[PDB]
């Protein structure tokens, strides 16, 4: 290391994607085609049409717990 | 007084203080190369061999070991977005003709 002979960690560092400069790079659509990939881009968050993320619910708390030596 | 070598893939139709031009020949740059393969030979008299008329070696030396000029094979699908470029220059060498069958 002598400040003009830097050499960053083997394996660490690798040069970030650019999208959208150029066609041979592989990326001009950029990503996905015609949907919703354009802009605002809403999946929704975690969902279809048919709300799976519920099926019923069991619940309750008080206060308590230890810690743990064996 | 000619004579047809195979050579390269190819064959060669030589007739002597003739400049020639053949793939690379993995030999050096001064050494005197004699080619084995002789088809048929011109002139006077004239052999005509099976393949290889038995004997008779065209012999040569070596001038250049060379790269031709560079030819850039571009290539592109219209519309589908997909062009692709190389550039090429193929290795041959440069040989002149001395004692063909001699
Ligand atoms: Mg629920
Ligand atoms: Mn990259
Ligand atoms: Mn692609
Ligand atoms: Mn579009
Ligand atoms: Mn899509
Ligand atoms: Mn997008
Ligand atoms: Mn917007
Ligand atoms: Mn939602
Ligand atoms: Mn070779």
């Amino acid at each position: 290391m002598k400040l003009h002979e830097l050499k960053p960690a083997e394996g660490s560092r690798k040069e970030r994607n650019r999208v959208g400069r150029g066609v041979a790079t592989g990326n001009g659509k950029t990503s996905g085609r015609g949907h919703k990939g354009q802009k605002a881009r809403s999946g929704g968050g975690v969902r279809p049409g048919f709300e799976g993320g519920q099926l019923p619910l069991f619940r309750r708390l008080p206060k308590r717990g230890f810690t743990n030596i064996n | 007084m000619f004579a047809i070598i195979e050579t390269g893939g190819k064959q060669i139709k030589v007739e002597e203080g003739q400049e020639i031009f053949v793939e690379k020949l993995d030999v050096n740059e001064g050494d005197t190369f004699t080619f084995d393969k002789v088809l048929f030979v011109g002139g006077d008299s004239v052999k005509v061999g099976a393949p290889t008329v038995e004997g008779a070696t065209v012999t040569a030396t070596v001038n250049k070991q060379g790269r031709g000029k560079k030819i850039t094979v571009f290539t592109y699908k219209r519309r589908k977005n997909s062009k692709r470029k190389k550039g090429h220059r193929q290795p041959y060498t440069k040989l002149t003709i001395d004692k063909i069958n001699a």
